[PDB]
Order: structure tokens, then C-alpha cells, then sequence
């Protein structure tokens, strides 16, 4: 059994900041890379970033470089993704998802193989 | 940086076959064969239905084809039934070490 | 295998001559390694042992 329970939704002023947390359940977060995703109302799925939760190494495409900052607390077994400098676009349903197994000898960080997904939490904007 | 494309909406016919495709660049589709296909219903979370073109995803019936060719790939659905009423996103990874999604397309009724 | 995707960075060091360094690493960081099949290595090593 698997669950990626995320924190609740919260509306923010545009240009504000917000911390979004993703909980692990049924597995230890150190096994897999955690991918962060999004879905605006009526739009498609937008890829935001990955994090290698052990080393805390991350990559985000271009649009979110500087927007998104990343941490984890594997003692608590939780993954976080903080946004700053919000816009109207950020009325969207962020998803957290676990991607590839972390193997010391082969790089699975970067390819679209999402096993299980978060339920969905809504950073919003008035 | 997101560039991946696919026809934004199409329709199927029960019992027949339909082609639902996506296209990109040699940087992200032809560079490596890493592709997958996703089903999400509104009010629910997505569900991986293809990975690495034709490695077999869980709970996927044999209707759901998976193929790739150069700059293109597609679910060539065959026998094309009605209980899949929501979209079918494409996705591939770029040589810049990033994941890309398409614009989504709806497997409409049908 | 060297699984890291290194990139070479060109630097101009003196008149009309270049130095090449390593730029940013694309992707994730991984360890360099070499693999051998261990049953065949064991049989080979025992065959040395009988000599
Ligand atoms: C040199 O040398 C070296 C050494 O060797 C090398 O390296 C290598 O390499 C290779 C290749 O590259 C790699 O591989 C990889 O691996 C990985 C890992 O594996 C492992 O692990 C896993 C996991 O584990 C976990 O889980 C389990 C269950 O399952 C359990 O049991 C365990 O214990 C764990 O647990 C966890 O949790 C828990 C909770 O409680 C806890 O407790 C603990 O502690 C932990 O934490 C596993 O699984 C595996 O196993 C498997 O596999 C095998 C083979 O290998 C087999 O035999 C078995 O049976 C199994 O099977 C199963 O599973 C699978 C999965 O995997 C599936 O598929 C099948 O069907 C069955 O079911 C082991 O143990 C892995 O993971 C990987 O895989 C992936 O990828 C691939 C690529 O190729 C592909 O193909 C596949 O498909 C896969 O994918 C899949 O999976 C994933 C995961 O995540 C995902 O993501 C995806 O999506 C997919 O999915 C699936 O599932 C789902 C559900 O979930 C569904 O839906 C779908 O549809 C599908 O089905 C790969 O294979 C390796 O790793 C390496 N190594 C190391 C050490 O790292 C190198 O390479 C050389 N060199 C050169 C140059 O080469
Ligand atoms: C190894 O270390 C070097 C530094 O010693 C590092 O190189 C630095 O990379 C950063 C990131 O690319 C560079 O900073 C950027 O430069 C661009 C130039 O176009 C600026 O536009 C950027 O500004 C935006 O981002 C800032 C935050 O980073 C914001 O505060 C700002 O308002 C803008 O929004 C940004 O400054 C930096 O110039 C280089 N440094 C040098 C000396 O070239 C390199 O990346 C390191 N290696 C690895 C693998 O990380
Ligand atoms: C690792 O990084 C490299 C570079 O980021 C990726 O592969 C290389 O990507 C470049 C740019 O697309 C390719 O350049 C092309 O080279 C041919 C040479 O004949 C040239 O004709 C073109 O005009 C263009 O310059 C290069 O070929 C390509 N190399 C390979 C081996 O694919 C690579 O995708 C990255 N790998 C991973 C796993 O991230």
C-alpha cells in the first residue's frame, strides 16, 4: 500500500511565498527521487522539479529556477517544496510523486516513470 | 523549455481503432526512447499506463498500444472501448535532463 | 562506465591557445565502477589455483 498525502491548500497574495509538504507512507523516502508536478484549471500537467532526497540535489527546467527551493527531512520522512514570488498562474494543483529507484550506478533521476502520485494540494491566488 | 505537442482533442468510435500521438524534437524523443502515457480523471490522480514505450504497465488492457518512431510516438488504441473517458497525456525526457509533458488530449465518447 | 554526463568547458589561456575544463554535470551524480561476472571469475581463479 502506498500514499503520498500532501498538506492542505492555502491561498496567498501574488508575490508571496508558500511551503508545500509531501508525506511518505508505506516506504522510506530515501529509496526514490521525488518529482514535483502541477496542473492549472483547464491546463495540462506541468513538470516543476525533481529532488534526490539524500544529497538534496535538484534540477528544475528554466521557468522555476529561483522560484522553487527544496528540502527534505528523512527522519520525519517528508519532502518539501517552497515557492516564492507568486503569480496568478500559481492557482494550480501541485502534485508530489515518487519517480525512479535511487541506484548508485545508474541515473534514473530524469525520466517520466512516475509510480504513485499525491492526491493534490492547491496553492492559490486571489 | 516545455515543447512537447499532441492533438488537443479528438474522438473515437466503439470497437474501432484510433491514433493518439505526440511529437517533439530529436533532443527529447529521438535522443532516448524514454516515453510514458498517463490517464487522469478529473477529481482523481493520474495513473501510469505506459513506460519506456512498451514495457507493460499495471492494469492496462491489450487495447492500449505503445509505439515510437523517430520524432513521434503514439497510443494506437484498438477495440477502443468507452470506459476511459478522460485524457491521455504524452511525456518524454529531454537531453537537458528534464521531464516534459504534452498538452493532453481527450479520449472523448466513444 | 562513467555514468556522470560531464561537459567540457573551453577557456582561452594566453594568446591563441585554449584550455578545456569540465563545466556543469548534466543529470545526477553517480559512481564510476567496473563489473565482472563472479562465477566465471571464481572458476578462473580456481583454475589458476590448481596451477
Ligand atoms: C554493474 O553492476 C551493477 C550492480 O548490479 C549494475 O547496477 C544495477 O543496474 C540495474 C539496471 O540498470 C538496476 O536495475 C534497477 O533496479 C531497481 C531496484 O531493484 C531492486 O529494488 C526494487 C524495490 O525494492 C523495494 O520494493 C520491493 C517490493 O517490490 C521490496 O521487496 C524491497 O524490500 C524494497 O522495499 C522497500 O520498501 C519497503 C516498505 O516496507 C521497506 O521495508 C524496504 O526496506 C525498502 O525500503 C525491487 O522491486 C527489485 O526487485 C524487482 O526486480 C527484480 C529484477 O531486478 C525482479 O527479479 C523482482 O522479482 C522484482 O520484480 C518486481 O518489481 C519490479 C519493479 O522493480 C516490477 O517491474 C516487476 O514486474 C515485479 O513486480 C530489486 O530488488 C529496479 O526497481 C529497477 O526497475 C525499474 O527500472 C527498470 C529499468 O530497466 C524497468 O525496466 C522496470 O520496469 C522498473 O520500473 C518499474 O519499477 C519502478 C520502481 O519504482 C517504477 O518506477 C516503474 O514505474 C515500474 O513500476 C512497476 O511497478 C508498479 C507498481 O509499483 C506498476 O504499476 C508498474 O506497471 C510496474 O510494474 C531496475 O531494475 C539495479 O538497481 C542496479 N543495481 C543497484 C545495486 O542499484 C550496473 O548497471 C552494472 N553496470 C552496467 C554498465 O550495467
Ligand atoms: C561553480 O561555481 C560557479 C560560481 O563560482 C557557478 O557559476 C555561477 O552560476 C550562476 C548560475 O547560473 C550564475 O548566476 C546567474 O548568472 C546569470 C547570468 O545571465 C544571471 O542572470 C542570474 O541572475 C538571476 O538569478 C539570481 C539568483 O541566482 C537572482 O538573484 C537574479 O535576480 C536573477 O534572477 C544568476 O546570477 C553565476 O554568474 C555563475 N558564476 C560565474 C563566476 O560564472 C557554477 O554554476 C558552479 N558549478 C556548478 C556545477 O554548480
Ligand atoms: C548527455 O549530455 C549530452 C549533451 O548534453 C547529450 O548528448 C549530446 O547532445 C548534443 C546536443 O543535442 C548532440 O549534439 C549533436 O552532435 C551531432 C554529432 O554528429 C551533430 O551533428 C549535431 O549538430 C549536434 O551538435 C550530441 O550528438 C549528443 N550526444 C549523444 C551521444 O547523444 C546526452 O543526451 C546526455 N545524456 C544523458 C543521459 O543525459
Amino acid at each position: 500500500q502506498v500514499q503520498l498525502v500532501q498538506s492542505g491548500a492555502e491561498l496567498k497574495k501574488p508575490g508571496a511565498s508558500v511551503k508545500v509538504s509531501c508525506k511518505a507512507s508505506g516506504y522510506t523516502l530515501s529509496d526514490y527521487y521525488v518529482h514535483w508536478l502541477r496542473q492549472a484549471p483547464g491546463q495540462g500537467l506541468e513538470w516543476v522539479a525533481w529532488i534526490n532526497p539524500t544529497s538534496g540535489r535538484t534540477i528544475s527546467p528554466r521557468k522555476f529556477q529561483g522560484r522553487v527551493t527544496m528540502t527534505t527531512d528523512t527522519s520525519m520522512n517528508v519532502a518539501y517544496m517552497e515557492l516564492r514570488g507568486l503569480r496568478s498562474d500559481d492557482t494550480a494543483v501541485y502534485f508530489c510523486a515518487r519517480g525512479g529507484w535511487i541506484s548508485l550506478y545508474v541515473d534514473y533521476s530524469y525520466y517520466p516513470n512516475f509510480d504513485s502520485w499525491g492526491q493534490g494540494t492547491l496553492v492559490s491566488v486571489s | 523549455q516545455p515543447v512537447l505537442t499532441q492533438p488537443a482533442s479528438v474522438s473515437g468510435s466503439p470497437g474501432q481503432s484510433i491514433t493518439i500521438s505526440c511529437t517533439g524534437s530529436s533532443s527529447d524523443v529521438g535522443s532516448y526512447n524514454l516515453v510514458s502515457w498517463y490517464q487522469q480523471h478529473p477529481g482523481k490522480a493520474p495513473k501510469l499506463m505506459i513506460y519506456e514505450v512498451n514495457k507493460w504497465a499495471s492494469g492496462v488492457s491489450d487495447r492500449f498500444a505503445g509505439s515510437k518512431s523517430g520524432n513521434t510516438a503514439s497510443l494506437t488504441i484498438s477495440r477502443l472501448q468507452a470506459e476511459d473517458e478522460a485524457n491521455y497525456f504524452c511525456s518524454s525526457s529531454t537531453n537537458s535532463a528534464t521531464v516534459i509533458f504534452g498538452g493532453g488530449t481527450k479520449l472523448t465518447v466513444l | 562506465t562513467r555514468p556522470n554526463n560531464n561537459t567540457r568547458k573551453s577557456v582561452r589561456i594566453g594568446p591563441g591557445q585554449t584550455f578545456y575544463a569540465t563545466g556543469d554535470i548534466i543529470g545526477d551524480i553517480k559512481q564510476a565502477h567496473c563489473n565482472i561476472s563472479e562465477e566465471k571469475w571464481n572458476d578462473t581463479l580456481q583454475k589458476v589455483g590448481i596451477e
